């Protein structure tokens, strides 16, 4: 959208080009987004990352090209931190930064607080999520 | 049953039309605070010991900010029940009549 | 005027059922494009799983019909099972009557269907591929009895002609396809390599000689060819719990068209991932097959498609949009849905796909 | 004015059954499509009316 | 509005002459699908019996036309006869001639056609068959005298092309069927095998070197080819008791087509048995080729035809039905025959056939 | 009475340029309220073609094609960069990289290729008679030396795949074919008069490029016209490499639909006229493959189409024998509409060759 029809502080990952684009595809997403759904370890120590879309139709892997759409701004990928191929205890993460600032009236909201985590591509360093000010790689690391 | 729904607290906006369709018998959905309302400090959650899989709440199609998402039972994550098929777009306009482009 | 009149319906099943209703008349007043009228026709199709442990199923064919006052048949039974994923197996008999003339046959065919690729980029890249180009390789045994005297005059000629023209591997391919079938074979991307000769010869049976012919032969397509770019679609032996039948028909004179068909088969609803089911994609080469017939006038359509969706179920992404949801039942009628059953009389392959879900 | 009409309609008739005209989209769900389309049409010709009652009842004729 | 002018004519003889007086003049407001226009086109067919008590017919067909300012000319003058059931010999000569280029050409050719099959189960169970698929063995010598200079020059190029390109025996398919000729080919069910040539040569001649080319060919067909399943039928030259005469032409500019036919010739109609007449059914090549061109606009079709039968003889089972009867000619107009008209300039090739006697 | 409408609209304006030249604008805008006859819907696409001339000296172009469609939400692109230049008058050579990519998959590519242009004939009583010679029967001998990185294992996958089946199956030569031209490519080569020749696989062997493994294919095809086919009987005058002394452009690209087809079409390239003789210049004979080819997918829908042809010709131009004939003339440019012009594009549109020639002078 152009920059002079937008609220001011917009940024070009928050700028979607193809202008008629919240009726092609989701209108929640201004870019494709993709999940994480699973991360195995076969044969040798490498992981195969799995990126099926929110759409839920493919089954793909980061591959250069979507790397490359990626770092295009045009896609975008989170990991669903109830992943089960989780590596951090992300449950016990998830709790104990809830207890900081959630009262639990209910008594079971930050026991099921479930969140999505972007994933960003450096280059040297693969599909690398920031979580917690450390950088996790989802090669090894995070998994 | 398999194929469970989840909500991610980071797009939903507690607005809690999942839980309208949430069965009473089973309190799968609630709300947590922390804080003011007015910031979107009211968002919810599926409590998975309690959820029955009954797809209402994602088959109802009102999530407006695609929190629920219903991970499929291998891996496969959706987001709605149907999205639309990522066309490429562009303008028509004639060339001497109806429109001149230019 | 030369208006189209049908009807379509579809009643669905849910959960991990695939059947689905299929019953639908048409009427077209428009010559149809015969050389012989009128020709009537009555196809009978019954299936029942013989034994569920490793794939028989039992397919009847019929075939009655009637074209310029001589009356044909064509009963044909076949257990057809899958030995393996793409090898197919077939076991039976039949019977083709013309007119006074009628000849018993039986076979042991096995059919072996190969894709050029199977890459698994296409796969995960296209959700709902159509185009798959393959090959599939008859190995046919038929035998006849040869107890008439137009059976025994067929059987020395054929010898003969195998004995002393050598070209009559693919001038077989000629006589094969009466008429038009030979244009439809390039229309519908088919084509036919040259059959091959395992082997004639006779023997004295019950009764009488036998000619029994083992030959071969083999029809690659480029993706259009259904029999081919969807070789497990085809034939929902797995998901056949109960026996399935399908009647039709068509009364076509000199001055109009009367289909009529039935239908209860596995195979109605595919799952197109995300748990939404789909009406399978519908098959291009009855499409790029009719499209040849159904170009010849110009035809107005007041074509109705009914779409019964099981308790709860619901169509998303009907397109050509439906006119009037009731229920748990779907109209289509008119607008985009006239102009694309036009568009598929005529020959188009214009995609209707109903996705739906619960 | 009436057989004028009568007259003006039923070629107009006869021109839109051998020449349709097309908005296209409103064939498919004319239900809530071209039903809407015609509401706010007659609203229009209905708000349109109402001018032509308020010029014409006060006129001499 | 694209409408199109036709009127139809044909007058039959009594006893058991088959002979009929045909005329026929079109009119379509259409663009025809020639990529060089204007388009003219005049011609002549001369038929005349010498000598019955072994066959001979002497056919003369000329060939004017005038496409893009270009004048065509094509003159064959040849002798053709059945030797066998089979076969048949032709001694004729003849000249083409485009702009200020001709070559004059002479040839002894043998075209000899076999059935796949000769089934009495067929013959008898089928009162009218229409699909007989089978090959047709052309074989012809023709001798080009070679005067101009682009003659010569045409002879060298092709002579060293056989000699060095081995796959000539194929590509001379694609030269050979120039424009949409080839897709033709396939649209009737055609096919042409490799052509065998049995040598090229020169000699001097009276005047000058004269190439004589001895090649041959075969084409099968799937029952639709006319030339193919009609072999006897198409060549009546036993009922050619006086000379016969086709003297038809279309005019066509971008704008429109104007044909004018007439003719007259033995084996109109056929016998259909206990004396009844048939009009022969109709030619399916023509049919099935106009198809590709009569498909490209749409057109409102005002068809007439006038069947007119001797004295004493009457129609009877008639589809589409004639409207108006005079006791001695019958009429057809719009109705079903408005469709059967639009079926077939659009490539339909739907029975309409006329039984008549007395 | 009437029928069903599905009607149909499209503009197309050619803007000539002056002189000797045979440059000329095409732009054509369409849109059909008609079912496309893909069986994956929607099916958009996007194309940009682009030409700059390398050098004069020996006639290389420098010629890029990215096409970037969707296909059912299936982001497909191909991108293509080759330098092609005509070493004789029949043969050309082609040297080159580029890419394709669909949805997550994606591979490059880098050709050297060679099409040799022969003619059955060349008889000059043909040419001396026949003022606009439209068929021209002859053979294209095709030459391609293209190498792949197998980078993906799909791509190693493809590779094992391919070597093993072509050391086991003797009918690869001629199979391959049918996978070459996937659904209704393989019947639309009959309907053009094109005939596929059995590709020669002068051997595929793997060697360690820059970054690895290389799939190289070094295999050649000749594919045969009646004259109907365009590539072979008009293969001179769609290379304008002579008369390319600027780049040229055309951006085009279609939105295809579930109830419709939206085109545009932008271009600006030499060859769009030619010449008849005496100073009389034509708009060049129209492509027959195109025409053939959408004829058996644009003959699905009944269509009133209007369509609006416009012709500017150069300062001091004027058009003579213009057929069907022009409905309106601005005193410099001539205009296209309805009456028997309107019937030739139904007429093309369905797949009809009705020469639509015009001519003018100054
Ligand atoms: C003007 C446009 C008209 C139109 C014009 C025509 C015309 C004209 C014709 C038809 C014809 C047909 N039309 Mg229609 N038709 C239209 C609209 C319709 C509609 C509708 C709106 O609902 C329907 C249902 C139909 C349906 C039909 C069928 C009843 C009929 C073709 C029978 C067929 O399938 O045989 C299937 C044929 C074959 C498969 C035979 C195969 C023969 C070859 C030699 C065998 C190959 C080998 C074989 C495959 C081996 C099998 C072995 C087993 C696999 C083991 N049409 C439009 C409105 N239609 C045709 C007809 O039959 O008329 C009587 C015809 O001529
Ligand atoms: C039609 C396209 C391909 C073709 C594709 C297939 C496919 C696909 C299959 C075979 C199979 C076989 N083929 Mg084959 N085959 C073709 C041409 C032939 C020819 C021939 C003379 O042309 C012959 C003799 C055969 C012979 C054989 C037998 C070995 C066997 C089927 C026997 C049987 O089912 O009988 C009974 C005959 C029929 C049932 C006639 C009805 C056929 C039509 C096409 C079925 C339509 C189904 C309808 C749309 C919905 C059905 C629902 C009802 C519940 C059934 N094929 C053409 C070229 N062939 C089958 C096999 O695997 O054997 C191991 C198989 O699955
Ligand atoms: C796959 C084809 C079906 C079949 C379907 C028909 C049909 C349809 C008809 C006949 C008809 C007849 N059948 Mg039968 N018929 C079959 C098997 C046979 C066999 C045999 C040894 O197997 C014989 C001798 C015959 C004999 C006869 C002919 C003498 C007779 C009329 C001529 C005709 O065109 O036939 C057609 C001949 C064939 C299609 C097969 C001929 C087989 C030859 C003798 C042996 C195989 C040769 C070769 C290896 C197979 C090539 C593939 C075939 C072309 C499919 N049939 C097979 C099972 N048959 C006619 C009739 O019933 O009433 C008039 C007719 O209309
Ligand atoms: C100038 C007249 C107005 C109009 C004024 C009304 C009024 C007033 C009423 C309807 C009513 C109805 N109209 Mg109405 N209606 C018009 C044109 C349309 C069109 C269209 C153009 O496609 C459609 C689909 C309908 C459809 C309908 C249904 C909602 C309903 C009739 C069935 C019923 O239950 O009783 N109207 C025009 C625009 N219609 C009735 C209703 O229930 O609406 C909810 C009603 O009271
Ligand atoms: C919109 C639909 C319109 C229609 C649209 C068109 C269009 C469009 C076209 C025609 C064309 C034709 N139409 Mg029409 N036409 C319609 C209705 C009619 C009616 C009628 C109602 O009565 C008639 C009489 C015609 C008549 C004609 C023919 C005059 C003409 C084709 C010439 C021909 O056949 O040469 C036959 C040509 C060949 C056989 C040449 C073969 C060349 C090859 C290389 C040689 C092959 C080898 C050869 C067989 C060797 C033979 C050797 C001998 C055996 C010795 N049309 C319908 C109503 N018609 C076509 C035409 O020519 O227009 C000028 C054309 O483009
Ligand atoms: C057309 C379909 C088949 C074909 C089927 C036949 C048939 C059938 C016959 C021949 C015959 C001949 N063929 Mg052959 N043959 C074809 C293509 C060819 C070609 C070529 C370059 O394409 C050539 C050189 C030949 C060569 C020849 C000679 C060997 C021979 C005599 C030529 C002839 O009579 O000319 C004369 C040219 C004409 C008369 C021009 C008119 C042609 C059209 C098709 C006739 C229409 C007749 C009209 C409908 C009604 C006429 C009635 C009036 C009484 C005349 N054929 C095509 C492939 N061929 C004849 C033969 O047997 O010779 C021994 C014969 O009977
Ligand atoms: C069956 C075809 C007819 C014929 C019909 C035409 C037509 C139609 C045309 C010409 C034209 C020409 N003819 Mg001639 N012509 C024939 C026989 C010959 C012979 C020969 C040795 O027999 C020669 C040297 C020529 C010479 C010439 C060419 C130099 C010239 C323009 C090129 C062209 O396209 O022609 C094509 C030539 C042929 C199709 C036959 C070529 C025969 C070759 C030279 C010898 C036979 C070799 C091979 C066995 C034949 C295979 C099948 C043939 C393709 C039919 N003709 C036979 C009698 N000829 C053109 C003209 O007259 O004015 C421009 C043209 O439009
Ligand atoms: C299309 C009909 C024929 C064909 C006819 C030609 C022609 C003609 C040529 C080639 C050429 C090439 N062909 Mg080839 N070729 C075909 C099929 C193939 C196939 C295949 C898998 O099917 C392959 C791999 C090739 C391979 C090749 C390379 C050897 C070579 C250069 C490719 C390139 O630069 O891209 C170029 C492609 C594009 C830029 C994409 C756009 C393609 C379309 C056809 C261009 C439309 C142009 C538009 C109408 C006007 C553009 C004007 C603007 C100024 C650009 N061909 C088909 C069978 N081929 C070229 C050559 O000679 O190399 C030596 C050449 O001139
Ligand atoms: C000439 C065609 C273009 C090309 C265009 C495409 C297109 C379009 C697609 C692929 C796709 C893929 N490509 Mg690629 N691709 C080419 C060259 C190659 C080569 C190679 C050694 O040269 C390889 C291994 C591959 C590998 C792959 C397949 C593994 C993969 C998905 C299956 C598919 O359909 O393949 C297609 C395979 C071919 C068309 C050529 C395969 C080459 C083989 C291995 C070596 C040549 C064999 C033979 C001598 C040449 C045959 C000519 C072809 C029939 C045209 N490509 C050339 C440059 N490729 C798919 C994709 O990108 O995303 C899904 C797809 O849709
Ligand atoms: S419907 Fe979606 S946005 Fe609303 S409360 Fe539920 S999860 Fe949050
Ligand atoms: S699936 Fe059923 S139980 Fe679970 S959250 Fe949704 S509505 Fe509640």
């Amino acid at each position: 959208m152009q920059p002079q029809l937008s609220r001011p502080q917009t940024a070009s990952n928050q700028v979607r080009k193809a202008v008629s684009g919240p009726w092609s595809g989701n209108a929640v997403h201004k870019a494709e987004k993709y999940f994480i759904t699973s991360a195995k370890r076969d044969r040798d120590g490498k992981l195969q990352i799995e990126l099926v879309p929110a759409s839920g139709r493919r089954k793909l892997s980061p591959t250069p090209e979507m790397i490359r759409r990626l770092i295009d701004g045009e896609i975008e990928i989170y990991i669903l931190t109830t992943q089960p191929d989780i590596a951090i205890d992300m449950n016990k993460e998830i709790i104990d930064m809830e207890n900081r600032y959630v009262i639990d009236f209910d008594k079971r909201g930050v026991k099921w607080t479930m969140r999505e985590i972007p994933v960003f591509y450096h280059e040297g360093k693969g599909l690398c999520v920031e979580l917690h000010n450390k950088i996790y790689t989802l090669d090894q690391f995070f998994k | 049953a398999k194929k469970h729904y989840f909500i991610i607290e980071n797009l939903c906006v507690g607005c809690g039309l999942c839980l309208d369709k949430c069965p009473p018998k089973v309190n799968a959905i609630g709300y947590k605070f922390y804080g003011d309302v007015q910031e979107g400090g009211f968002r919810c959650y599926i409590d998975q010991a309690a959820c029955i899989s009954c797809s209402a709440c994602f088959s109802g199609d009102e999530c407006p900010s695609g929190a629920l998402i219903e991970v499929l039972p291998d891996g496969e994550v959706l987001d709605f029940s149907y999205t639309p098929p990522e066309r490429l777009d562009f303008d028509l306009r004639f060339l001497h009549r109806f429109h001149r482009e230019a | 005027v030369t208006t189209a009149h049908s009807d379509y319906e579809i009643v669905l099943e849910g959960g991990s059922s695939s059947w689905g209703k299929v019953k639908a008349r048409a009427k077209v007043n428009a010559p149809p494009a015969s050389p012989l009228l009128p020709a009537d026709c009555d196809v009978k199709l019954n299936v029942k799983p013989l034994d569920p442990a490793k794939g028989f199923v039992r397919i009847s064919a019929v075939f009655e019909s009637i074209v310029d006052s001589t009356k044909n048949k064509l009963t044909i039974e076949a257990d057809i099972a899958n030995e393996t994923k793409e090898r197919r197996i077939s076991v039976g008999e039949g019977m083709v009557s013309v007119g006074d003339f009628s000849h018993t046959f039986s076979f042991e065919g096995s059919v072996v269907n190969l894709f050029y690729y199977r890459s698994d980029a296409v796969r995960r890249n296209v959700p709902n591929p159509i185009y798959m180009q393959g090959r599939q390789f008859h190995d046919i045994l038929m035998k006849v009895p040869l107890d008439n005297n137009d059976l025994i005059d067929t059987w020395e000629g054929t010898v003969k002609a195998i004995g002393s023209t050598g070209a009559f591997n693919d001038w077989i391919r000629d006589f094969w396809f009466i008429g038009p079938a030979f244009t439809a074979l390039n229309e519908g991307g088919q084509r036919i390599s040259r059959i091959e000769v395992n082997g004639l010869n006779t023997e004295s049976g019950p009764k009488g000689p036998v000619g029994v012919s083992r030959w071969r032969f083999s029809h690659g397509g480029s993706g259009m060819v259904d029999s081919i770019s969807r070789w497990a679609e085809l034939f929902p032996s797995d998901k056949l719990n109960r026996p399935a039948q399908v009647e039709a028909g068509f009364r076509s004179d000199s001055q109009g068209i009367e289909v009529k068909v039935d239908g209860e088969f596995p195979g109605v609803s595919v799952d197109a991932g995300g748990g939404l089911r789909r009406i399978l994609n519908h098959p291009l080469i009855p499409l790029v097959h009719h499209g040849m017939v159904g170009k010849f006038n110009n035809f107005n359509v007041d074509a109705q498609l009914k779409v019964v969706l099981p308790k709860g179920y619901k169509i998303r992404y009907a397109a050509p949009q439906y006119r009037s949801q009731n229920l748990e039942e779907y109209r289509w009628s008119g607008g985009a849905y006239a102009r694309w059953v036009e568009h598929v009389c005529k020959g188009g392959v214009g995609q209707f796909e109903i996705l739906y879900a619960q | 004015m009436s057989f004028v009409f009568a007259v003006i309609f039923f070629a107009l008739g006869i021109y839109w059954w051998n020449n349709p005209p097309n908005a296209a989209i409103h064939l498919n769900d004319d239900m809530k499509a071209a039903f809407s389309v015609h509401l706010t049409a007659i609203g229009y010709i209905n708000i349109a009316l109402g001018c032509i009652a308020f010029v014409a009842f006060q006129q001499p004729s």
